[PDB]
């Protein structure tokens, strides 16, 4: 995602679900302060 | 000072530090000069409310161009009311040192 | 104790209170910087002690401007306070207007009011441009300057702004002389000055002559074979 | 016919000739602004000649 | 968000995003051109400048050094300002407008001085 | 046509007319400016002595 | 300081490099688009030639637009540039080509004039102070056929014009117009391959060759659909140089 | 001016600003070569390439290192060369016509060799 975000959105089709995944991871590890997760939550969030 | 851009966008009162800084050959040394040279209108009208008297020290400066400016001043008649301290390259560092 | 070296010899320039005779003693230390560096030593303790400075660049001298003042980080501290009102009142804000003129110049390297602003910008940068040993009275500035930021230079092309300047001077020093009388005697243009100043520089850009010729007022060939023809085809003999 | 063509042909008469007169009332004014600038820039030659030769006389 | 409230934060955030994205777009503008920017970027930038812009302001003790007197503006014009400034409420007036003024209402008459209308 | 020739005719005699206006002012301009810089030189030249 | 600014300057070069190597490659898959429409045009244009010759094989060969103009004085040169600037030298043997072209127009007393397609043509002439008659813009990067049917028409009026078009005089239409059609545009020859060609676009040339069988029909006449095809064709070579543009341009 | 004469300050003047406004664009020019400067910088750039060749000099120590003999230029003449340099006036000529010469009678008759003409 990085390397292909640094490169982007006319991509092939795996390229642009690779962005949207992505996109999305990123979105998914960002955490409020003092909201640490059980280890089962995160194993669902990850998931 | 009688030149347009200090006068306008940094302008210099009396009793102020305005400090003149740049690399080699860009002016500083006409800046000061002109600034000096500016005030004889002020001299010649003879109120020392309006007359600034002008103090010029040469630090490390090379004996020909103190001569140099020294000769700006006379032809613009600025040396009426200016005193230069010279400190020229070849005096020791403690001229140097003690000029300012 | 450099510092303190410059500092103990540079404080000793003040403004006396009139208990104490009221004199004053203007300093103006130089700095020689180094490949444009002023982050080294000396440059930095001497810009911390002092009431502001004049950064000459050596790029802006050789671009043709001179004084090679940097305007964004030329300064002085004292401001308004050390300007006599009618430079105050033409002058106000030239210094913050230069610094957002380079700043657009750069990043517009467009809406009308980026247009109006750079060339606004590249007529004031024009009009401060001053030769050496060539100094400007007091009220000669204020008028160059309400030239330049009442926008009266907007008519004339950019590189006419110089001589745009020097003939106007000339003019006013020739004729309409009491403009520059009211300046030195009131420190301050009126409001009558300064209708008559308007009237006096809209009669000469009437009179002035642009260097291109207006008014100022308000190769080698294609083989002819090598052309490729565009030619419909049919199908016959020749006649 | 003839009164059709001469109607066309003062059509365009009476154009260009609005067009040429403007043009050259422009065109005198410019040649008389010139002719301003042009005595104006010799008197400042001719006076900083004079300058120039009294102050070196002066001096010598 | 448990001190300034959630929408003084998330307005600040958001501030803060879009000049971070601006810095790191700056080069490219520099080098190539703005008009290499996608859209949503050139959108962004123009964001970001009314907002950098926005944030200076004409202080009472800078008077000395411009003459325009100084200006106040309460917190809360402050976070409504900015928050229809990320989103692009302000994106048709002129830059130039948003410079050294204090809340909306100087924003109004100083975008009014120079044509445009808020 | 008549009227654009009487037009034509009117524009050159007012051209006529501002053209040695601007002409007379032009020379005005040039006697004053001659006369400032003569006072300056006589100026410069006491001066120098 | 030194150090803090030639580190700012590395990394602005990398963020110049990683926008540029996107670039290139995003114009790789544009080359891949514009070839694969350069194709797809091929068969139509093909054929209508071939449409073109039976009618003019079946028809005289008197079309305005076919018969030159006695005392050509005027030449209409249409340069087909860019929109985007990315383009190293692509804009800049354009119009290299183009004045190449200008040059010999004004050698045998044709006054050139100007239509312009795309922008950076627009600030190469602004700059030279020739004055663009038409001009159009914001499709250089993927032309359709309807843009150079604006063009083709405009073009063409302006051609028609000057057949009642007399000396600097209009005539009676009371439209100037022009003695020639002069396209400028870049031939995609190849990846390596991208050279400017000035080409006459009107008036048309006749080749002919000797040789029948059979004899087509026609409705209504021969002469009707000469007169309804011929601007079409005009339209079909312009819509194929901006297809060969814009695959020259990626 | 007060020593050298107006002309040959205005000249050396022209010249130094050419030759900076080159320095400058070199930041442009070493990733995206001319092709993206405005028409204005694309002929000061050809002009300041040309003029910092014709600073060059065949020498007379040199002729040691490669044969060919030194050249004198007067000032007067290399006043009068470089005016027409900053005018634009051999913009036509190639750039190598104007390498390890000596006045305008050598550009001459380098650019005959190179198949140019002054
Ligand atoms: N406004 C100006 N217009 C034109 N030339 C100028 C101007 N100001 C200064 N110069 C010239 O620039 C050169 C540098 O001037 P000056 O010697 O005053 O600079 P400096 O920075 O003090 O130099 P140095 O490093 O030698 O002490 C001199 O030729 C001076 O004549
Ligand atoms: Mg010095």
């Amino acid at each position: 995602y990085r390397e292909l975000e640094a490169f982007a959105s006319d991509l092939d089709a795996a390229s642009k679900a690779q962005l949207d995944r992505g996109a999305r991871l990123v979105e998914l590890l960002k955490q409020p302060q003092y909201s640490p997760l059980a280890v089962e939550e995160q194993v669902v969030a990850i998931f | 000072t009688g030149i347009k851009a200090i006068d306008a966008m940094t302008p210099i009162g009396r009793g102020q530090r305005q400090l003149i800084i740049g690399d080699r050959k860009t002016g500083k040394t006409a800046v000061c000069v002109d600034t000096i040279l500016n005030q004889r209108e002020a001299w010649l009208t003879g109120d020392p409310k309006q007359q600034v008297r002008c103090v010029y020290v040469a630090i490390g400066q090379k004996g020909t161009t103190i001569a140099s400016v020294k000769r700006a001043l006379e032809e613009g008649g600025a040396m009426e009311y200016t005193t230069i301290v010279a400190a020229p390259a070849s005096d020791a560092a403690g001229f140097k040192w003690l000029a300012p | 104790d450099v510092f303190y070296l410059h500092s103990r010899l540079l404080e000793r320039c003040a403004k006396l209170s009139d208990e104490l005779g009221g004199g004053s003693m203007t300093g103006l230390p130089i700095i020689e910087t180094k490949a444009n560096d002023i982050s080294a030593f000396i440059p930095t303790n001497v810009i911390s002690i002092t009431d502001g400075q004049c950064f000459l660049e050596s790029d802006l001298f050789n671009q043709g401007v001179r004084p090679a003042i940097n305007v964004g980080v030329s300064v002085s501290r004292v401001g308004g306070a050390a300007q006599i009102k009618a430079m105050k009142e033409v002058a106000g804000s030239l210094r913050l207007d230069l610094s957002q003129y380079r700043e657009l110049e750069a990043f517009a390297a467009l809406d009308a009011a980026s247009k109006a602003q750079l060339d606004r910008g590249a007529r004031l940068v024009e009009l401060l441009k001053q030769p050496q040993y060539s100094p400007l009275a007091v009220e000669e500035q204020v008028v160059a300057i309400f030239l330049g930021t009442q926008g009266h230079l907007d008519s004339v092309p950019v590189e006419d702004v110089q001589r745009f300047e020097s003939e106007l001077l000339e003019h006013v020093k020739a004729s309409h002389s009491d403009i520059f009388d009211g300046i030195r005697e009131t420190k301050k243009l009126s409001e009558e000055a300064e209708e008559k100043l308007v009237s006096v520089i809209n009669e000469f850009k009437k009179g002035f002559q642009a260097s291109d010729g207006s008014s100022v007022v308000v190769a080698e060939a294609l083989d002819p074979e090598d052309l490729e023809k565009e030619s419909v085809k049919v199908r016959k003999p020749a006649p | 016919e003839a009164m059709l063509a001469k109607t066309a042909a003062d059509n365009r008469k009476s154009a260009e000739q609005v067009a040429a007169a403007q043009a050259d009332y422009e065109k005198e004014m410019a040649e008389a602004r010139a002719q301003a600038s042009a005595l104006r820039d010799e008197a400042r030659a001719a006076g900083r000649s004079v300058v120039d030769e009294k102050r070196a006389q002066a001096s010598g | 968000p448990a001190i300034v409230g959630d929408e003084h934060y998330r307005v600040a955030q958001e501030v803060i995003r879009i000049l971070q994205r601006y810095k790191d777009l700056q080069d490219i503008i520099a080098i190539l051109g703005i008009d290499e920017l996608s859209e949503e970027d050139k959108q962004l930038v123009n964001r970001a400048r009314r907002i950098e812009r926005f944030l200076s302001q004409n202080m009472m003790a800078a008077e000395q050094f411009t003459g325009q007197p100084g200006s106040t503006v309460p917190l809360k014009e402050t976070i409504e300002a900015f928050d229809k400034l990320t989103k692009g409420e302000f994106d048709h007036l002129p830059e130039q407008a948003f410079f050294l003024i204090g809340g909306l209402d100087d924003l109004a008459k100083k975008a009014e001085s120079l044509g445009a209308k808020l | 046509l008549a009227d654009a020739d009487a037009m034509h005719a009117k524009a050159l005699a007012d051209a006529k007319a501002e053209s040695e206006k601007v002409t007379e002012e032009a020379k005005q301009d040039s006697e004053r400016i001659a006369a400032q810089l003569s006072e300056q030189a006589g100026s410069e030249a006491e001066r120098i002595k | 300081a030194t150090l803090r600014e030639l580190r700012g300057r590395i990394r602005s070069a990398g963020s110049i490099k990683k926008i540029t190597k996107a670039q290139e490659l995003i114009a790789t898959s544009r080359i891949a688009k514009a070839q694969a429409r350069v194709e797809a045009a091929r068969p139509y244009a093909a054929e209508i030639t071939n449409m073109l010759t039976e009618l003019a094989g079946a028809s005289a060969l008197d079309h305005p637009l076919l018969v030159e103009r006695k005392q050509p004085k005027r030449a209409g040169v249409l340069v087909v540039s860019s929109d985007r600037g990315l383009c190293g030298a692509y804009n800049a043997n354009v119009l290299r080509r183009a004045e190449e072209l200008f040059s010999l127009l004004r050698d045998e007393g044709k006054d050139p004039v100007l239509y312009v397609v795309g922008r950076k043509a627009l600030g190469y002439f602004s700059f030279r102070q020739r004055t663009v008659v038409e001009s159009w813009t914001g499709f250089s990067e993927r032309p359709t056929y309807e843009n150079a049917r604006e063009i083709a028409d405009t073009l063409v009026n302006a051609f028609m014009a000057g057949a009642d078009d007399e000396g600097d005089d209009a005539g009676a239409d009371g439209i100037l117009g022009v003695d020639e059609l002069h396209i400028v545009f870049t031939e995609f020859r190849s990846m390596l391959s991208q050279t400017a060609v000035a080409r006459r676009a009107a008036p048309m040339e006749v080749e002919y060759v000797g040789e029948p069988r059979t004899l087509y029909s026609f409705e209504p006449d021969p002469e009707t659909l000469f007169d309804a095809l011929l601007p079409r064709y005009i339209a079909t070579r312009v819509y194929a140089a901006l297809l060969e543009a814009a695959a020259s341009e990626s």
